[PDB]
């Protein structure tokens, strides 16, 4: 049968105070398998269930620096979406992103994912085809034409299409 | 394993 990968990752700005605080959260098969939190005494990914346990401590190190890295990205991004909703500074303000994959029975990408929603209300999303954007609004449209000209497309569908697949089927054979 | 979003809005 078909399965399933998906990060959801989101970054809060409380009143506009310090850091975002910074969440991702993996599923596999609608079940939680890691997760990290900028709030946590020291962040780091950490294995939700056993299976998990299988990774190597050069695992958790790495996908922890991508976490960081996603950190100020995120950072970054509200103050960019701040900009395009011209929103006072101060406020509190949520950005998320859901990327991942469905593959069939086959083992072959069924589906593709990578959208983001800025306080609750959609953004800009990867279309079925992987390679066009829906903008959600006249702000959205700007990061449209941005990623249309740096060919952000084809450089998330390079992830959707091999390491999302690749990790998927590593991660149900752990399982 | 998680990905980069990397392109700035």
């Amino acid at each position: 049968g078909p399965h399933s990968m998906r990060y959801y990752e989101t970054a809060t700005s409380r009143r506009g105070l310090g850091e975002p605080r910074y969440t991702s959260v993996g599923y596999v098969d609608d079940k939680e398998f890691v997760r990290f939190d900028s709030d946590a005494e020291n962040p780091r990914y950490e294995p939700q269930v056993p299976w998990m346990e299988q990774e190597g401590p050069e695992y958790w190190e790495r996908i922890t620096q991508i976490a960081k890295g996603q950190e100020q990205w995120f950072r970054v991004n509200l103050r960019t979406l701040l900009g395009y909703y011209n929103q006072s500074a101060g406020g509190t303000h949520t950005l998320q992103r859901m990327y991942g994959c469905d593959v069939g029975s086959d083992g072959r990408l069924l589906r593709g994912y990578e959208q983001f929603a800025y306080d609750g209300c959609d953004y800009i999303a990867l279309n079925e085809d992987l390679r066009t954007w829906t903008a959600a609004d006249m702000a959205a449209q700007i990061t449209r034409r941005k990623w249309e000209q740096a060919g952000a497309a084809e450089y998330y569908r390079a992830y959707l299409e091999g390491e999302c697949v690749e990790w998927l089927h590593r991660y149900l054979k752990n399982g | 394993s998680p990905s980069y979003a990397y392109h700035q809005f």
